[PDB]
């Protein structure tokens, strides 16, 4: 049950947690973060709206697309939050 | 070394207060905007208007 | 059956604690439901659950939603209702919760456009004219809310009546207070109606009510806020009355005409504005002397606000304003006075940064020395902010005396350890640069007495002050008696608590860093072995603090102690590259990077590799790092030679720990692999012909980084032919070799174009078989979905048949 | 499966070829010098070219089969 969003995102930019700080949230790798991360406006909300795009705890700084995947073009599609369903 | 810093500190706090002493020498309601309360003190349009909606309302029903 | 349709619209309990999918689908079915189900019932139901006293948010936001929806659908039927709605939904709008405000807001706006405004104001009239207070506070927030979703000319006629009542000064009152709320609402959006507003609500200021008086003076005020920077010719009728008020009335009424005054002032041009100030200054100044706090408040917002325009020069503030103002808001009953503390603060910085720093930093650096340490905090927070707003070069020989005289005799005057009187001492040092060469040995006396003893909390601050402020205390050409400091933070290396061990440690690593490892007292093969047991420590700023100084002894005075020593070190650091916090992790790259450069690749990497074969995952991952790291600073060609001569071992999990560091190693140097493809060619080859299935997984994911590694940099060939030994995997069942296989085909496509991709394709996307086409047509929508426009210019060229056109016949076109 | 284009084991030829010609149409649309080349070609407004470009995009290669 761990799927993306993938919702038209917005102008809020997605956070992430002091155990997922360094971490790309499309692949998971550490190496040369590139491009900032943006999330749609339900999952920027209310009780939602500092917490991490990985796990779901409190945010400590900002999350970033590793340049892998935005030589690909991966930050193309639309939220990247992962979701339970 | 420790005396000589607690000596220069002793003579600065000194001095302080020397001047200290010759300048000393040479020399409510409450009401708040957030709310309507006055401090102590104490045809027509509107039915014309309203008259003319209840009639659009009436006419409606 | 009544009850029927509340058994069936249990659909919110279906949507309450439900599933998603469930929710919206319920959500779905019951919008389609609510035309039938009426209003009436599900109404009934659920304001009660929204009356809820321990709803959540998040059920709180769906509840809304359904609202939303059962509402646009139901669009004349919901009007019986609305009276009933409002009671229940008119709180919401006071709440002390933001989000609560927005969907009460958000629900008011959904039934103003699903009922009409004839009903709405029918239904809100009556309270109008209500006498408690609650109510008509509630009554103007929901008509602004009115007004914002269904216009202002709308509204418009029913203001001008309201507020024009002589039946009650209640209703003028309330439909003032609504044009007020309308303007705190809806913002920059109010200026197209800017002046209708200003000729409904402006024949409030002459009153015989002074509380009409009061609301239209707040009104006023409002909109000009909402406007600025633009509007002024609809603010023409109101400048008379105005200035005439604050000219007569005293009081509440007169704190009200003020704060319009300040919020219209910075509309002005220089004229106007030079001319009004002028006038409210006069004003303003008599009331200095006002007992009021409230009055205080608005009298410094006013004159941050005036004396901040272009129409406002230096020479008539400082002529005029500065002298009562320093005399009357000056005193240590401003200091206890939290209230009015900061607004004070702001107000002095914002005319320092007009008049210029010299005269406010004067009067009020006199006042530096002070028996109360309050009325000291705030002269010091006041200095810092012009210091680093504006700077230090106005200020001259009796200026920077007094400055340093102050800041000393502030700093020795201490009772708790606080922030304010360190970042005062930090900027003011670091503002005058250079310039305190004396100062210097007097300051560093001063923090050796506050470093020598007294509880490490005044030990901590003095190791901050020293952090900050070295690299001034070095730059002034002074190196002795600062090792005579070094010497003593050495000495304090031996610390029960971990905060000022921290402190202890930036402090030395600000000096170590700063000062040259030349001719500098306490030695570094005395720091660096006493050094070596606080890595272990498991506070953090404690490690990245140690880590940092490792470093730095490693990048300039690496020829001071033994390669065995830096080797186990380097052994040590292996470990925290696991650390959960990424400063940590950032500080052991950087000093493995640089013991790395310093004792030289051979060694480390024979250990690495040694390492790399005898470990669990985790450290064997680490050691994966390491040889990345080892690799980048000392060029893979110092590295890859010896790594391929490990492939050679005939043993399994040997030869797959060789692939996956040549995986990350490609990963991480990106770019500067173009240059070595070529050599571990054969190795894929060979890797990519094995029959174990983690050799071929990892040799594709070996591939997928060196392809988006090398990307405009002319390596086709090679990627063509390691292509042509990929390729044969897609027909894999295991999930983690296809996924792999996946990774390096969209990483081929990108290094190696879309073209060959579509021809490798081609055959087999429609094939006989089944699985043949699966596997085709997945490959074929991951080459669609990124580049869809390159293609347009590889697809093949296909015949017409008797039935249809299928020749692209605007291609063959020839000029 | 979202994305419109892509295909699957069952697509045939006619939606291949149509989705191939509907995008290429799309693509001579924004680029700015096949256009060019085209109304120059036929000897048209570009404007005109366009408008046929758009009249083709309803039905390309003809109706479907049976
Ligand atoms: C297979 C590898 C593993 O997945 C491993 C990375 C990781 O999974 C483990 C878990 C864990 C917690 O032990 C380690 C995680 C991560 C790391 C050790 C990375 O470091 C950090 O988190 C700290 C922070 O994110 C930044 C580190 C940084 C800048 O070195 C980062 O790499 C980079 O950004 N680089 C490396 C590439 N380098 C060159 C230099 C030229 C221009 C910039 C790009 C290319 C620039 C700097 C990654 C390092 C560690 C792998
Ligand atoms: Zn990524
Ligand atoms: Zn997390
Ligand atoms: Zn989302």
């Amino acid at each position: 049950d761990l799927i993306f969003c993938r919702k038209q995102a917005g102008v809020a930019i997605g956070r992430l947690c002091e155990k997922c700080d360094g971490k790309c949230v499309i692949c998971d790798s550490y190496v040369r973060p590139c491009t900032l991360v943006r999330i749609c406006d339900e999952c920027n909300y209310g009780s939602y709206q500092g917490r991490c795009v990985i796990c779901g705890g409190p945010g400590v700084s900002d999350a970033y697309y590793c340049k892998e995947c935005t030589i690909q073009e991966k930050d193309r599609d639309g939220c990247p939050k992962i979701v339970n369903l | 070394d420790q005396n000589k810093l607690e000596e220069e500190m002793r003579k600065r706090k000194e001095r302080v207060e020397k001047w200290r002493e010759e300048q000393r020498k040479k020399a409510g309601k409450k009401w708040s905007l957030e709310d309507d309360d006055d401090d102590e003190d104490d045809l027509d349009p509107l039915d014309a208007y309203m008259e003319e909606v209840k009639e659009e309302v009436k006419k409606f029903n | 059956e009544e009850q029927k349709e509340r058994k069936i619209m249990k659909l919110l309990l279906k949507i309450k604690n439900g599933t998603p999918p469930m929710r919206k689908a319920a959500l779905r079915q019951i919008t389609d439901k609510a035309r039938e189900f009426g209003a009436g019932p599900l109404f009934n139901q659920i304001l009660p659950l929204l009356m809820s006293p321990t709803l959540e948010d998040q059920e709180r936001h769906l509840l809304v939603k359904v609202i939303d929806r059962i509402l646009y659908k139901l669009d004349d039927l919901v009007r019986p209702y609305v009276h009933k709605i409002l009671v229940v939904i008119e709180p919401l709008l006071i709440d002390e919760d933001y989000y609560a405000r927005v969907e009460g807001r958000e629900i008011i706006s959904n039934l103003a456009k699903a009922a009409g405004l004839a009903t709405m104001i029918s239904t809100m009239r009556p309270d109008i004219d209500n006498m408690d207070e609650y109510v008509r506070n509630t009554t103007a927030r929901a008509f602004a809310v009115v007004a914002s979703a269904l216009g202002i000319p709308s509204l418009l006629p029913f203001l001008k009546a309201v507020c024009k009542s002589k039946k009650s000064w209640q209703a003028r009152h309330t439909g003032i207070k609504i044009v007020q709320q309308i303007a705190i609402l809806m913002g920059c959006a109010i200026l197209p109606h800017l002046r209708s507003l200003v000729e409904i609500i402006e024949h409030g200021l002459v009153d015989e009510q002074q509380k009409v008086r009061t609301i239209s003076a707040l009104a006023i005020a409002a909109l000009a806020e909402a406007a600025t920077p633009y509007g002024i010719e609809s603010f023409d009728s109101v400048l008379k009355p105005l200035w005439k008020g604050i000219r007569q009335h005293r009081g509440k009424g007169l704190a009200a005409f003020l704060k319009a005054i300040g919020y219209l002032i910075p509309l002005m041009d220089a004229e106007y504005a030079n001319y009004y100030t002028r006038e409210v200054m006069l004003i303003l100044i008599r009331e200095f002397q006002s007992p009021d706090e409230e009055m205080k408040k608005i009298v410094l917002k006013v004159v941050k606000q005036c004396c901040g325009t272009d129409g406002v020069e230096a020479n008539y503030i400082k002529t005029e304003i500065l002298p009562p103002f320093f005399k009357h808001f000056w005193q240590h009953r401003m200091a206890l006075d939290r209230r009015n503390y900061r607004q004070l603060v702001d107000t002095t910085v914002e005319l320092a940064n007009k008049v210029g720093a010299a005269e406010i930093i004067s009067r009020i650096v006199d006042d530096l020395k002070d028996e109360a340490e309050q009325y000291r905090k705030m002269v010091m927070e006041t200095i810092e902010k012009i210091m680093g707003n504006l700077g230090a070069a106005d200020i001259d020989h009796k200026l920077e005396e007094q400055l340093i005289d102050g800041i000393l005799y502030a700093f020795q005057e201490q009772t708790t350890e606080d922030s304010v009187m360190l970042n005062g001492f930090g900027t003011v040092v670091n503002a005058l640069g250079k310039r305190v060469k004396p100062y210097l040995p007097q300051i560093c006396g001063t923090v050796l007495w506050r470093l020598n003893n007294k509880s490490a909390k005044v030990r901590q601050q003095a190791a901050d002050l020293i952090s900050r402020t070295a690299v001034v205390m070095k730059t002034c050409q002074e190196e002795k008696l600062m090792g005579h400091l070094g010497v003593v933070l050495y000495e304090y290396l031996g610390e029960e608590y971990p905060e000022v061990l921290g402190s202890i440690l930036g402090a030395l690593k600000a000096i170590v860093n700063v000062i040259g490892m030349h001719k500098m007292t306490p030695p570094i093969k005395d720091l660096l072995p006493r050094l070596t047991p606080i890595l272990k420590n498991r506070h953090e700023k404690v490690q990245e603090n140690c880590i940092d100084l490792v470093g730095r002894i490693a990048d300039r005075g690496a020829e001071y102690v033994s390669a065995r020593e830096w080797m186990r070190i380097c052994f040590e650091l292996l470990e925290l590259l696991k650390a959960h916090k990424k400063a940590i992790r950032r500080a052991t790259v950087n000093t493995f990077g640089y013991i790395a450069k310093a004792i030289g690749p051979h060694d480390v990497l024979a250990t690495l590799l040694n390492n790399l074969k005898v470990q669990e995952r985790q450290n064997r991952v680490c050691t994966t790092v390491a040889i990345a790291i080892v690799a980048e600073t000392c060029s893979p060609f110092t590295v890859l030679p010896a790594l391929m001569n490990e492939y050679r071992v005939p043993e399994l999990n040997v030869q797959n720990g060789v692939l996956k560091s040549l995986s990350f190693l490609f990963e991480y140097i990106g770019e500067m692999g173009k240059d070595y493809i070529y050599a571990v060619t054969p190795l894929l080859e060979d890797a990519l012909m094995d029959r174990d299935l983690v050799h071929r997984q990892t040799a594709s994911a070996v591939v997928q980084h060196m392809s988006l590694g090398v990307y405009g940099f002319g390596c086709e060939d090679s990627l063509n032919h390691l292509l042509n030994y990929v390729w044969p995997n897609v027909f894999e069942t295991s999930p983690h070799v296809i996924q792999a296989v996946m990774g390096a085909l969209e990483g081929l496509r990108v290094a190696i174009g879309p073209c060959r991709m579509l021809q490798y394709c081609l055959q087999g996307l429609f094939h006989p078989a089944r699985k043949v086409r699966d596997v085709y047509w997945k490959i074929y929508n991951s080459i669609y979905i990124g580049s869809q426009d390159a293609l347009i210019a590889h697809y093949p060229r296909i015949y017409n048949d008797d039935k249809n056109t299928y020749i692209r016949y605007e291609l063959d076109y020839i000029l | 499966s979202k994305y419109i284009g892509t295909g699957h084991a069952d697509t045939t030829k006619w939606e291949w070829l149509v989705n191939q010609h509907r995008d290429s149409y799309c693509s001579y649309m924004g680029h700015f010098d096949l256009l060019n080349y085209f109304a120059i070609a036929e000897n048209e407004s570009k404007a005109r070219v366009r408008f046929n470009l758009m009249e083709k995009m309803l039905q390309p290669c003809g109706p479907p089969a049976d």
